[PDB]
């Protein structure tokens, strides 16, 4: 139960959000343009993680904040 | 005093501005420009309030401190400020909930009262004791030793 | 949350739940294991309107709430009243997530093996722990202990277990279940008082008896020559002052109360004392260490809180075995946190993270690994 | 009217109906539940010649009616007569329409069943009230407390109601009404003031008598000797200016009149004071949270103007019960108007419209509806 929906359904985000490249046919000037855009791709992806893990950092500190506000109401 | 630059801070430009020009309707020629204190109630109707005796008499303590009769216009500013409570059109509260995070410097979830005395200091002032005795009474209620995220809002309400 | 990852330490014993970090000497969030739902329906606006209630909050709601065991010797009523009361422990008690977290759980000694596979089964779906490790309690009060030889008394909440282990190794073949507890004891109680004039039902006067007899209860040295002097007795009578303010007195019934399991035909059971119980188990096994079975034994549990088992102990043990040897018992204060203390012993060791039970394995072989993975 | 479509809110008190419209303080129209009618026939001609007289109106056309209570003890007489007070409230004294606007309604507490769905049919074919919400005084009254705890005595002019509330629950199995009132005091003061030598049996002399009460009457600290040191009392006596000018003098009646309702035997009743009433209402319930209702009892209606009623409770309940724990009462000046705050405030909050009784509920399910959309 659940077992392939959570799977698959990660497996099939992280399909829509990613790009396939038919590698094997591009050309000289292709892979370079291309790994160019991927590498800035992977830039971008790295900046908003880290973004991500800050934003992580301060939603734990209001989940710190909440849960004070909780044990404090006794 | 402070007081008179505190309520200048505290209130913004188009407000005291039309507040002003709209205190200009009791004037109309020939007189000293400052009207009767009672004729005050009269322009709060036009504000959209509608206080009562209670809080007329009081407020009406609250202007002429040296008993002339008559209301300056820095009176006017600082009585002004001290009538409507919706400062800042509504002080914001997401962002003061980081700068409640910038309270804190060892991420336990309230302010200690060191982080108080250094944040205080940090200003330029020194520590007096009436200083934070006051800031204590104004910000807590119970003596539960730290000043929470509703202590936190409720203390600066409408602080800029 | 520690910036390190250290393992999560939880004793679900049978009448407490103790949590808390590894690495740590006491357990964070201790909270008995009472479940309070709402008596009536709703109607009412504005506040409450929750159905789970745990913790303090239902110790305070106790009133208004039908006061409700999800485990009772062992076996299991509800999975979702342990979803729900490890949710509160993990979130609004520890402030942690089980994400980054293994954890170490100790379970009631001789509990069911599909209870276990069913309870790991639901655990892993519903939660996401990276990793798991499950031990007996009995081991681990012996690590508290840090004596490999020995038997344990578990006086739990709902059974009491007798468990020899001789330098380390454990012994199922001298292992015994009683089910005489703290709610027999409660009940016994109950009836006595009954006798006395006062008569309740509700958990709420459970909750004040057994309270009682965490103050007031005596182990009697001699019972019936204590009844007897006890006919009378002004100054050994004792009083207790309910919450209430009224002043309920009790004699006798402070030392008649914990002699039940000792002298379990009172209420009739076939199996006679607990130290019975010990004895027999000691003479399961091999003749000679059984001497040091003798010296070495350890008793643990909440219970344990209350004077005069060690007396009532060694004593009876003198009694039923030969009196060469010396017997003493050992009893460390506050020892029904010492089970958490081990598992915090666990986690303290490098090799310990040899045999996390990983999310990847349960994937692999289902439930049916932990038959292979921890024994 | 107000140009927003806000609530009425309406407190049908046994005894008072106070009216208004949500969001307010205070209600608009207040007026005593006496109806007068004509006490002779029509041959006169170019004024008067009306029926129903209602309000102020009635108030001082008192001499020429005969007064009548559509309502005593919460038993309904003639629904017409409600129908006419309550258009009379509407139009001529609150001047609202109740098309446009939703009833928010109080009702003496236990109301017969019958009652209620009886009068909600003729109210729904009678007027167009777009929705509907009817709602116990006892939860009013902890409203206007703004404390989810405590016991409310509702002293109303029919019944006296005991209602234990804890954290804002309703406990029905210990609440009770008592037949002891206004009505009672007023006759009871009648019989005094007849063995004084005055002597009337018709209404205004009542209304005389309970503003007399209102005015003069103690509550006796101790009784027997109150009256042994009230044989003379020239100090102690108290005289009244009747509006026809003489001067009515009394003494030791003052504070013998409220002593009935703690004192029932003077008149014959089974039941005791009310006090008793209020302690046999607590231990009905568990113990443990009888202190609190101990700490927090309240009381409710018209008649708490009176002096005396706080420092007789508390001193009782001491005597009763034990005195660990400090008792305190609670009562706001004017709380008579506060059932009909507490109103206000169920229109406050936004949540009140998501059940609202619509016309469209009780035309699918007559009044059946209410059986479930209230309770
Ligand atoms: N401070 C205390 N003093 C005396 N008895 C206690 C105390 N705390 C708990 N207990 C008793 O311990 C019992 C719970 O036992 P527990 O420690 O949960 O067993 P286990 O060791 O198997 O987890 C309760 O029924 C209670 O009566
Ligand atoms: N201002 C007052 N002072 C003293 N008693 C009053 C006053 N107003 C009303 N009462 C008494 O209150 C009684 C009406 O009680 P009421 O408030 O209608 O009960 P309820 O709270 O159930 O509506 C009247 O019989 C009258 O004697
Ligand atoms: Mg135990
Ligand atoms: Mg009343």
């Amino acid at each position: 139960g659940k077992r392939q929906t959570e799977r698959e359904k990660k497996k099939k985000i992280l399909a829509e959000r990613r790009k396939v490249l038919a590698i094997d046919h591009l050309n000289e000037d292709q892979l370079r343009e291309k790994a160019k855009e991927l590498w800035q791709s992977i830039y971008n992806l790295e900046a908003e993680k880290f973004d991500l893990q800050e934003k992580f950092k301060q939603q734990k500190y209001e989940i710190n904040v909440l849960r004070n506000r909780i044990n404090d109401n006794q | 005093d402070d007081i008179y630059k505190a309520a200048v801070e505290q209130l913004t430009e188009e407000q005291k501005n039309e507040f002003k020009a709209a205190f200009d309707i009791f004037v109309l020629g020939a007189e000293d420009g400052c009207i009767s204190t009672k004729e005050l109630g009269k322009v709060m109707r036009m504000l959209g309030q509608n206080p009562t005796p209670e809080e007329l008499q009081e407020m009406i303590d609250e202007v002429d401190e040296d008993g002339s009769g008559t209301v300056d216009f820095d009176e006017f500013l600082v009585m002004m400020v001290r009538c409507m409570k919706d400062d800042s059109k509504g002080k914001s509260e997401e962002e003061l909930s980081d700068l409640f995070r910038m309270f804190d410097k060892n991420a336990d979830g309230y302010i200690d009262l060191d982080e108080l005395k250094i944040m205080l200091q940090a200003t330029g002032e020194t520590i007096t004791e009436d200083d934070i005795e006051e800031l204590m009474k104004d910000g807590d209620k119970n003596n539960d030793g730290r000043i929470d995220y509703d202590e936190f809002l409720e203390f600066m309400k409408g602080v800029e | 949350d520690e910036d390190e990852t250290t393992a999560l330490v939880c004793d679900n014993g049978s009448g407490l739940v103790k949590a808390g970090f590894a690495g740590d000497d006491a357990p964070r969030a201790v909270f008995p294991s009472i479940v309070g739902r709402p008596r009536h329906q709703g109607v009412m606006v504005g506040m409450g309107q929750k159905d789970s209630y745990v913790g303090d909050e239902a110790q305070s709601k106790r009133g208004i709430l039908t006061l409700k065991y999800p485990i009772e010797h062992g076996i299991i009523t509800n999975w979702d009243d342990m979803e729900k009361i490890w949710h509160h422990t993990f979130y609004n008690e520890l402030r942690v997530a089980p994400e980054e977290h293994p954890t170490l759980l100790t379970e009631a000694p001789l509990n069911p093996k599909a209870n276990r596979e069913k309870m790991t089964q639901i655990m892993f779906e519903t939660f996401n722990v990276p990793a798991m490790y499950v031990a007996i309690q009995a081991v681990l009060s012996l690590y508290a202990s840090g004596r490999t030889t020995g038997i344990v008394l578990d006086s739990g909440d709902g059974v009491t277990h007798n468990v020899p282990i001789y330098e380390g190794y454990a012994l199922p073949h001298a292992i015994m279940r009683l089910d005489l507890a703290g709610r027999d004891l409660t009940d016994y109680l109950m009836k006595i008082l009954t006798e006395r004039g006062y008569s309740f039902v509700t958990t709420a006067e459970r909750e004040i008896v057994r309270d009682i007899k965490e103050k007031l209860c005596y182990v009697a040295l001699d019972f019936e020559n204590e009844m007897a002097t006890a006919a009378s007795s002004s100054s050994l009578e004792k009083s207790y002052e309910l919450p209430d303010g009224q002043v309920i007195t009790i004699g006798n019934e402070r030392f008649r109360c914990p002699e039940t399991l000792f002298q379990p035909s009172f209420i009739g059971m076939e199996s006679a004392g607990i130290h019975e119980t010990t004895y027999n188990s000691i003479m399961k096994c091999d003749i000679d260490i059984r001497k040091d079975l003798y010296a070495n034994n350890v008793m643990s549990g909440g219970t344990t809180m209350y004077p005069g088992i060690a007396d009532r102990m060694q004593k009876e043990i003198t009694a039923l075995a030969p009196s060469t040897m010396k017997i003493k018992i050992i009893a460390p204060p506050e020892r029904k946190y010492s089970v958490w203390i081990g598992g915090s012993i666990l986690a303290s060791l490098s090799t310990f993270q040899q045999m996390w039970i990983t999310k990847q394995e349960y994937d692999e072989a289902g439930p049916s690994i932990v038959h292979r993975k921890c024994f």
